[PDB]
């Protein structure tokens, strides 16, 4: 009964979206295979078909828009857990972000999300240090390639992150050996071409009738069937009734499923959300449908001008400039051998019965005009900001929806004690044990080391890049330097600061006798030992 | 600092019972006193066992070590009642320091469940009106490409839906 | 009866809004499905249908432009109230305003605004860290997309902020298993799909009957029949009737009714406003009507001829430049393989019985000033002020209600003991009890230290970034030190001052040095313990 019910949802899903799903598909047609549909193909009367295109280089520039503007991700330590776990967690998420298939995906949902809308890459987790002893698991995540073909999102769902969702559709169009290792990599490859993976999430919601009573009230009446249990104590309380918190409990469940035959996997146990996580362009409801729009379309038209208008001008050229003549098959009854062109005669000879030619085509000499005309459609309908801020920041509302997804699922994860690296920022790679907690000095009370395992919000803060601020503060210093008067500490601690913020291979020495310097007259404080010992026989002196 | 030096104090007559007593309550004072961070109180302490004899300064140290503190605070930023409890009997005095220190009160945690939840409700839309335009679309793209069982399925889902 | 009355009132405002509601969709669709209007596919010759708009690359500008415009919402402590709970007050705004989904409806209500006028948005509260044990709740804003037919104020309202309006309904769809669910969500399924969320704002209109006696005058027959019981107590009072100060209460409730059948809820509670706070374009009443406007109507025409000029100048390319000739059928009745475009021949055959040909349209070349005029028209009467003023006081007042309503709902809720965040100007995040029933040590006195609740009015001031006061700080102390002597004490100051005012993890060494020295010869407080002794240390060597 649930392959019915499952294939209804996906049919209306189907249908609420085939609109922007034709018209994705219009558009990357469009943006990836050729410039000219289908519509101007009938609608058209040149021959010679030249198709030259200059949107690529507004999407290359776009997508360079985006790459010089990084994005990072935060985590708010909730529940009053300490602020470390959560940069533990941040050091996790940049470690996984610098990882090479991370740009493989966010390239290539962002470079889709410029030309259709959506890239919506999906979260991925697997086993690592393959060895039958461990069972760690990492967390990657997969783009989708032409995801607005094989992702369905749920109707009712009216979200940014379509995080309101609780299921999702994947097909797959597998071929024989397609079928065979993609069934064989999850499930059994008896087969019955249209596979697909439905995720949905369930939920549990209760009432939960909280009491009170002369002590603090602890929570009483979790259920319906709880208050007939406590029909004396709902009666005989300090307090009968005052709240009915609905506390739901909701779980995430993935299903594989063939349109034809029955699904051939119930539900999968898999983090808590959705791996799939949507990137958009500038999105929203007209009418109560959802459109997305990206700068296919618009840029579309104005190319569909521009190359109409240069295949004309090249039909024009694709001809002999030399004039046809009209005359009479008897006019030229005696010469024939003449007006063939294959020969150059001193003189036309013809018998006694002054002629007309055939008018080749002629350049209108405005296609200048309408040609920039075009030109400046494309190049400027798109672009001018210094980005174009929707694309941006719904990439931030990925990011950071992305940064609860994979906070879910690494809570879902790492119980086990591991050993992970750690990117800093600053790129500083790092080794950080996890857990097993190791006996405490002050009690020797186990205090589970780091412990993530917890509830933590992720928020993510767009601007200026470390390379960006600390360049920015470079110059700043200079500047201060050069209306420093010199002598003065002040003079110098900014010129021990300068050498810091510099390069690494090139002025490391000079680099670490300035910090060494900083850390001597106190201004530094001491991490490690030498350090301490540096100041210590600085102050002696 | 004060603290400090109360420490050099213990070590110096460490290196008796009555004094350890006496400083074990004042360590408990010091720990309490911590908890308030009150920086002028510092002062208030000293002037108070200035003011007030040492016996009765340690007894209430003995009697109650971190309700000390508080007691203290108040006698010393109110010197005349500290005058005023000084000169009535030290057992009613004491009387008067208990029901002081109780009447600060401590742990008042009777309940912090809710007040008044309101009908905080969401709001949910399934366009079925935008479905039924969209069956009225998909019924004219196939219209365009003359996909008839589609063009007539999709039909009779437009004209069921009223 | 109550069904009917409510649907009245609706259909009311609904009539009394259809132009606006009408013109608004009418926008939209334009803006964002087509810009062609039905009457455009009407009045129109055109075979080549293309959409070249300017209309993104300007809401773009605009958009950047409300953004780079911070807009900070403060509450006056009224009635005498301290100002620390008023700055807890912006500090929990200013950790509201922050998170993503409440800039999202931002971002959304303001496009929405900017295309058709409204985007009032929804405030929500909601169950927060789901357990019985405690019922703490947190209040988040979610947009209405295409609010212009979704929400339907009050026809007898006549405030921008729509104070005055006592009622407004939601609109949303149902399918059929839709609706089922629904109702279980909430209520008992009718079977029948639209649905309206018509709220209520009722009050209680008294006049109080305010009395005095020689003592100073307090509140004496409160209602109507207590002037009927102290008809003896009037003739005894020694002043018999001074004034009639009408006070009131009033509050806001819910109810969930639908088109066809009965509602399905009657009557809910949820705060003491309406939480629908909306946004307006330019506007105001045209003979006694609400009108509000975009930058979408003047704007639309000139995008439709650019639009219809620029399919002109296609269609004219459009074609073969070959030339199409005209004559007699038997004027070729033997050369019929020559006219065919499939050979080109040296030359062309005719009998007996100098040919006439097709006239070509060609470009007037006159075109042109009409494309650059509505080009330039169309990018110059949206913009170009440093900012459309109407656009973000409109959003400032829009801001004070939308604090307002919060001001209310939390004094609605927040009356439990809590822990909540403060994020303090320059995003400053800190942990601080609701209460914090802490007794004084000084007095005795339980003195719950913040007591947010109270009664405190809104008042925006739009202008300098906090970050553009930073900046505009740093210029004008540097300025200071190009101009300042050295040596000085001030020079040292004004240093130390511009180093603190610094940016963080780039130079926080010399920020905090500075901010020890600055400490250490007293000119700031010390704040946290090391600073006090730092104070010392320096004052007595």
């Amino acid at each position: 009964n649930r392959l019915e019910s499952i294939l209804s949802r996906f049919d209306a899903d189907w249908t609420a979206s085939d609109e922007a799903r034709r018209e994705a598909k219009n558009d990357l047609f469009f943006s990836r295979v050729s410039q000219w549909d289908d519509w101007l193909s009938q609608y058209t009367t040149l021959q010679y078909r030249g198709q030259f295109d200059v949107v690529r280089p507004v999407v290359r520039k776009l997508v360079s828009e985006m790459r010089q503007n990084p994005i990072d991700v935060l985590y708010r330590p909730k529940d009053g857990a300490r602020p470390d776990a959560a940069d533990v967690l941040m050091g996790m998420y940049r470690t996984d972000m610098r990882h090479n298939t991370a740009k493989i995906a966010v390239n290539i949902a962002v470079r889709e999300q410029i030309e259709a809308g959506v890239g919506a890459w999906r979260l991925v987790t697997d086993y690592e240090d393959q060895s039958p002893t461990s069972n760690n698991q990492v967390i990657r995540r997969e783009p989708i390639h032409s995801a607005c073909s094989h992702v369905i999102w749920d109707s009712n769902s009216k979200l940014m992150d379509k995080s309101d969702a609780r299921h999702c559709t994947v097909i797959h169009s597998m071929s024989q050996n397609g079928w065979e290792d993609f069934a064989e990599k999850y499930d059994l490859d008896a087969d019955d071409i249209q596979i697909a993976e439905f995720y949905e999430v369930v939920e549990k919601k209760e009432t939960a009738f909280i009491y009170q009573d002369p002590v603090t009230g602890e929570p009483v009446s979790y259920f319906k069937r709880d208050i007939k249990d406590v029909i004396d104590d709902l009666a005989d309380s300090g307090f009968i009734k005052i709240a009915e918190r609905q506390i739901k409990r909701r779980r995430v469940y993935k299903s594989i499923i063939t349109c034809t035959a029955v699904l051939k996997d119930k539900q999968l146990i898999a983090g808590e959300h959705i791996p799939i996580v949507p990137v958009f362009g500038e999105w929203g409801f007209v009418e109560d449908k959802e459109v997305y729009e990206g700068v296919v379309r618009l840029t579309k038209d104005g190319q569909r001008l521009r190359n109409m208008i240069m295949s004309f001008n090249a039909d024009i050229v694709a001809r002999t400039p030399k004039k046809k003549p009209f005359f009479w098959p008897e006019q030229i009854a005696g010469f024939e051998h003449m007006y063939d062109g294959n020969d150059d005669y001193p003189y036309y000879l013809l018998n006694r019965t002054p002629l007309a030619y055939y008018e080749n085509p002629e350049v209108p000499q405005a296609n200048a005009y309408m040609l920039e005309a075009a030109t400046s459609a494309v190049k400027e309908v798109a672009t001018l900001d210094l980005e174009t801020y929707v694309f941006q920041d719904n990439l931030a509302t990925a990011m950071r929806r992305d940064g609860e997804i994979y906070q879910s699922i690494v809570n879902d994860i790492y119980d086990v004690p591991r050993n992970v690296t750690i990117t800093l920022e600053d790129g500083s790679e790092k080794d950080v044990q996890l857990m097993a907690e190791v006996v405490d000095l002050a009690t020797g009370e186990k205090q589970v080391l780091n412990d993530i395992r917890g509830r933590y919000e992720c928020y993510t803060d767009v601007g200026p890049s470390f390379q960006s601020m600390k360049q920015q503060n470079r110059a700043e210093i200079l500047e201060l330097l050069g209306k420093t008067p010199q002598g003065t500490p002040e003079y110098q601690l900014l010129l021990l600061q300068y050498f810091t913020l510099l390069d690494g291979k090139g002025v490391e020495m000079m680099r670490d006798y300035a910090n060494k310097q900083l850390i001597q007259m106190g201004v530094k404080k001491p991490e490690t030992p030498e350090e301490q010992q540096w100041l210590v026989e600085a102050q002696q002196a | 600092k004060r603290q400090r030096e109360l420490e050099q104090q213990m070590e110096a007559v460490k290196r008796t019972q009555q004094s350890a007593q006496y400083v074990e309550a004042a360590r408990k004072h010091y720990d309490a006193a911590e908890k308030l961070n009150i920086p002028d109180y510092q002062e208030k302490e000293d002037a108070f066992m200035q003011l007030v004899p040492p016996a009765v300064g340690a007894d209430i140290m003995r009697l109650f070590p971190e309700k000390s503190a508080a007691l203290m605070y108040h006698l010393g930023a109110n010197p005349e009642k500290a005058r005023q409890l000084l000169a009535m009997d030290g057992q009613s005095a004491l009387i008067e320091l208990t029901r002081l220190s109780e009447r600060l009160t401590l742990k008042p945690r009777g309940k912090q469940i809710s007040s008044a939840p309101p009908a905080d409700q969401p709001i949910t839309g399934d366009v079925s009106a935008a479905n039924k335009d969209a069956i009225r679309k998909q019924m004219d793209a196939a219209a365009s490409k003359g996909d008839v069982e589609t063009y007539r399925k999709l039909k009779a889902k437009l004209k069921g839906i009223r």
